[PDB]
């Protein structure tokens, strides 16, 4: 690969690691347009416009959890505002579901997430770290999001 | 180019080697410092796959007679079997000379770190040698330690890296307390304190070395050298902290290819009142690297009253020495005669041995008997610790003009104070 | 009666001449006939003796004063120590001694120096983020005093005095990411009445039964975890954490979020009150199991008895069926009046699950807005609640956020 890491199992990329390698130009930059990372089943990170991965190790700097995601483990590796990838995007994270109080089952029914207004507390879970609500999914418990930077 | 001089007033001189361990099946091939040296107490720790071994230092020192063949390997000396249930990567010994760490990784549990107090291991009434206390690293692969380095001044202080990229500082006093820990996205490679103590330099997966307060706070950023491109991207190695502007730092390929070869480069940094670039000197590969199926590691270190670095390495059958110059200033590598070096063997199944572990003993006695009628003074020995399990001791004599000699008389350890399990 | 001069103490003008030059503040507490105010610009307290004039006072320094801010004042169990509680540290101050006729400390001198040592000053300077969400004393009257403390790492610590940088014991409950499980951390915890217990609860043996106290942890959430602690017999690191306790009935918003608050009645069965943010007040009998479950006898909205605020709640020193609250709005006072026909053999089995609830269709507990505090323009939290317990009728000490002495009844 020309210059791009990541070999997490789960892990992928739109355009595929392969597609972004023949991307790579004659001098080595790797310059995509609408880029995701995402890890299977647990969530994904779309950035639109334009980002230079040129050298970037993935594997190091993205990290999707269950109902959590990182982007640069710490603020002394981090590159300033709008260049890497700290900056815009729409986080989706997947299997986001309140429990029951009761029967300690999670709640996944679309018409009892409805009487519970789940959708306000996203957005409200939202507001107070940063980011703006964009939708969320029952089916699949989908939160989706977008961050001004990481 | 790379500055260098044939040094005719410095010579290694091999004692006869001691075998410690029993040869391995294979080559062990990851990240290891295997040695540790009492030098208040006189006393060397040798860990491996098979247990932990202590030995009162002049019982592993002897001496070539004529007659003698200086390649027969002598095959055990007294010492005392510690039995461990996992196998020890690392070994350290804290400034006090009062605290064995023993790190260990177990397939089943990961890694773990031993604490022993030195005492015990001179406590007749303990049959068996505990360590009074442990530290778990969660992790199991990631769990590594692939350096750790007691405090030169503070005793109970100790800094170990792991291979998952995080960092902590430890407090070992009858217990053992984390005052500062830096998570694995940091990207630490490497790590060692400043001279007197008072602050730690880690090296880098991003190719800098960054300076921190002991609480991790940091304070000063050395920049990756301008001379490596972005399509040769490095990683710092191993560090040595020399003095307050001068380092010694090794580069080894970002990826962690084993097939290109670690630069050793010394780097001098400018001051507050100073708006120079830092100096950075490629002395490259001054150990030769006849191996590449090793993990990479320098094992550095510097002796001041003689201004010179002792540089040593896992793909490298040969010591070597970097000295300051005349000028006090700049360095240049030391070119020694073919009889007065520093190599590790040559297996009987005719493969190289390596290096696992490297120190040096200062509380040596005993004057070298160089021919039937001409003895020098007692000198500071060179040990490595083998692949094959073999122990390597050398004198360093060095003859340069104004040098004072560096031994120093070991004491008898008291058991007063030993802390229990 | 000092029910009617307190109010004109000079102790409050000089407070509130104070003001012109989060956690939920509580700068009062008292011990015996007198009344202790915290003044934070001077780092000390002021004593003012309601038993046995309106110049006269004490003023207790810190030899070593915090830097942090202090928002809650903690007289300890045997009532020699108070904790000086801020959310960036915990500093404990021994009280000096009394002499002379009047019992004042150290014979009535004007100025009295106080001993303090800082409690877990290395997490607070390290990790420069971690902050404080709530801590008390560990209840015992018999031990060397002990504090706990809840910091926003979800994990709680318990100190000695003889050791105030090292816990006694750790229990770890499980701000980089962005995170959907914002609200599984815990805000509160609340320690329950004394109990004997199996010491085969902490794995020791003989069926010997020691003390305890049990540890109810709220999560901003709404879950609730219990564990019981004993300082000798519990393990360095507690793991036997219970929850979350179910909690029945099933509720259509499942009890919503943003809890704040959390308070055990002193009762057998134990009683939790859990309060909201948006208002809500939840009376939850804690029914036997290992794990035990909540039944939310019933819940009170003062929203209705008059909202989004920090609610804070508050023990009554005579029953244990009462307790009050206290926010923005003022001070609510709620008599739990059917505490005492729970008798102490209730389980959670489903029969008597059905018995609390055809209970609660024909009980209600009396809520009243005691005092109001709303402004004409920004409503503000008092800053300090004291109940003094007298048997001939409790009086109830409330500082407004202007350092004003509002006294009830």
């Amino acid at each position: 690969m020309a210059g791009i890491i990541l070999t997490k199992v789960g892990y992928y990329t739109i355009p595929s690691m392969d597609d972004l390698a023949k991307i790579t130009n004659e001098k080595g930059e790797c310059i995509v347009s609408d880029f995701t990372i995402g890890r299977k089943g647990y969530g994904s990170i779309y950035f639109e416009g334009d980002v230079n991965l040129t050298n970037l190790n993935l594997d190091d700097i993205v990290h999707i959890r269950r109902k959590e995601v990182v982007v640069y483990l710490d603020d002394n590796q981090k590159p300033p505002v709008g260049e890497g990838l700290n900056r815009k995007a729409e986080v989706t994270l997947d299997g986001v579901w309140p429990t029951d109080k009761t029967s300690r089952c999670l709640i996944k029914s679309p018409d009892r997430l409805a009487d519970i207004n789940y959708e306000g507390r996203l957005e409200a879970v939202s507001r107070k770290q940063g980011a703006q609500f964009k939708e969320y999914r029952p089916e699949t418990g989908s939160w989706v999001f977008k961050v001004s930077h990481f | 180019m790379i500055p260098e001089r044939e040094m005719k007033d410095f010579q290694f001189r091999a004692l006869k080697k001691v075998r410690i361990f029993d040869s391995p099946e294979e080559l062990p091939k990851e990240r290891s410092s295997l040695l540790a040296v009492s030098n208040k107490y006189g006393l060397v720790f040798a860990g491996g796959a098979s247990g932990l071994q202590i030995f009162p230092t002049k019982n592993l020192l002897i001496q070539n007679k004529p007659g003698d063949d200086p390649n027969k390997i002598v095959d055990k000396v007294q010492g005392l079997l510690v039995p461990m249930k996992f196998p020890i990567h690392h070994l350290a010994l804290s400034c006090d000379n009062l605290t064995l760490s023993a790190c260990m990784m177990s397939s089943e549990y990961g890694s773990i770190i031993a604490f022993f107090d030195v005492r015990t291991f001179s406590n007749e009434a303990k049959q068996q040698k505990r360590p009074f206390a442990y530290h778990k690293l969660l992790k199991d692969a990631g769990g590594m330690v692939i350096d750790m380095k007691w405090n030169p001044t503070v005793p109970s202080m100790v800094a170990v890296c792991l291979a998952d990229g995080s960092i902590a500082v430890l407090q070992v006093t009858e217990t053992v307390k984390v005052c500062a820990t830096l998570p694995s996205t940091v990207a630490v490679t490497s790590v060692c304190w400043s001279p007197k103590g008072k602050q730690l330099a880690v090296g880098k997966q991003n190719g800098t070395v960054v300076q921190y307060l002991p609480t991790l706070q940091e304070k000063k950023v050395i920049p990756c050298p301008p001379f490596y491109e972005s399509d040769h991207p490095v990683r710092v190695l191993d560090v040595l902290w020399i003095g307050t502007y001068v380092f010694a730092i090794v580069y080894a390929a970002a990826d962690g290819t084993l097939e290109t070869s670690p630069d050793v480069v010394m780097a001098l940094l400018p001051k507050k009142e100073e708006k120079h670039p830092e100096i950075f000197v490629n002395f490259m590969e001054p150990c030769y690297g006849s191996c590449t199926e090793r993990q990479h590691h320098y094992y550095l270190s510097y002796i001041e009253e003689w201004d010179l670095v002792l540089a040593a390495s896992a793909a490298s059958t040969e010591v070597s020495i970097l000295a300051r110059q005349s000028d006090q200033i700049n360095w240049e590598s030391w070119l020694l005669e073919d009889s007065s070096r520093a190599e590790l063997p040559v297996t009987d199944k005719s493969d190289d041995s390596l290096p696992m572990g490297v120190v040096v003993d200062y509380t040596n006695q005993v004057e070298i008997t160089i021919s039937d009628e001409k003895t020098l003074p007692p000198a500071p020995v060179l040990m490595l610790l083998s692949t094959d399990g073999v122990l390597c001791p050398f004198y360093m004599i060095n003859q340069n003009p104004g040098v004072k000699s560096l031994i120093k008389t070991p004491e008898r350890l008291s058991l007063e104070g030993e802390r229990q399990p | 009666l000092w029910q009617t001069w307190l109010p004109n103490h000079v102790v409050f003008l000089r407070l509130r001449e104070g003001l012109k030059n989060l956690l939920t503040r509580n700068v009062v507490f008292g011990l015996g006939g007198e009344l202790f105010l915290w003044d934070g610009e001077d780092s000390s307290f002021l004593v003012v003796r309601l038993r046995g004039a309106l110049s006269q006072y004490q003023r207790l320094l810190c030899i070593n004063p915090p830097l942090f801010e202090i928002y809650q004042v903690l007289l300890s169990p045997t009532q020699h120590h108070v904790a000086l509680i801020g959310i960036k540290g915990l500093m404990v101050l021994e009280l000096p001694k009394r002499w002379g006729k009047n019992s004042e400390f150290e014979g009535g001198k004007s100025t009295v120096n106080c001993s303090t040592t800082p409690v877990a000053e290395r997490f607070f300077t390290s990790s420069t983020s971690l902050t404080l969400k709530h801590a008390a004393w560990y209840p015992s009257e018999i031990l060397d005093p002990h504090v706990v403390l809840l910091t926003s790492d979800n994990v709680i610590r318990i100190y000695s005095l003889r050791e105030p940088q090292t816990p006694t014991n750790v229990i770890i409950l499980s701000g980089r990411a962005y995170t959907a499980s914002l609200g599984e951390t815990a805000v509160a915890f609340d320690f329950g009445p004394l109990a004997a217990v199996p010491k085969t609860l902490f794995g020791q043996n003989g069926k010997d039964e020691v003390v305890a106290y049990p540890l109810y942890i709220l999560y901003e959430n709404g879950e609730t975890f219990l564990t019981y602690i004993s300082l000798l017999h519990s393990p360095g690191n507690i793991g036997k954490l219970l929850g979350p306790l179910p909690m029945h009935p099933a509720a259509e918003d499942n009890y919503g979020y943003d809890a704040c608050a959390v308070l055990c009645l002193p009762c057998v069965p134990n009683i939790l009150v859990i309060a909201t943010e948006s208002g809500m007040l939840y009376h939850c009998v804690v029914l036997e199991g290992l794990i035990p479950s909540l039944y939310v006898f019933e819940c009170v909205e003062l929203e209705l008895a008059l909202f989004s605020c920090p609610v804070k709640l508050h023990r009554d020193p005579k029953c244990p069926s009462r307790y009050h609250c206290t926010h923005e709005a003022g001070v609510h006072s709620v008599g739990l009046t059917w505490i005492h026909k729970l008798h102490k053999f209730l389980g959670s089995d489903e029969e008597d699950k059905d018995s609390l609830q055809e209970l609660s269709t024909e009980q209600k507990c009396f809520v009243e807005h005691i005092l109001c505090t709303k402004p004409l323009r920004q409503p503000a939290p008092i800053r300090g609640f004291w109940i003094v317990p007298d048997i001939l009728g409790p009086t109830m000490i409330c500082i407004t956020s202007t350092y004003e002495c509002l006294i009830w009844p």
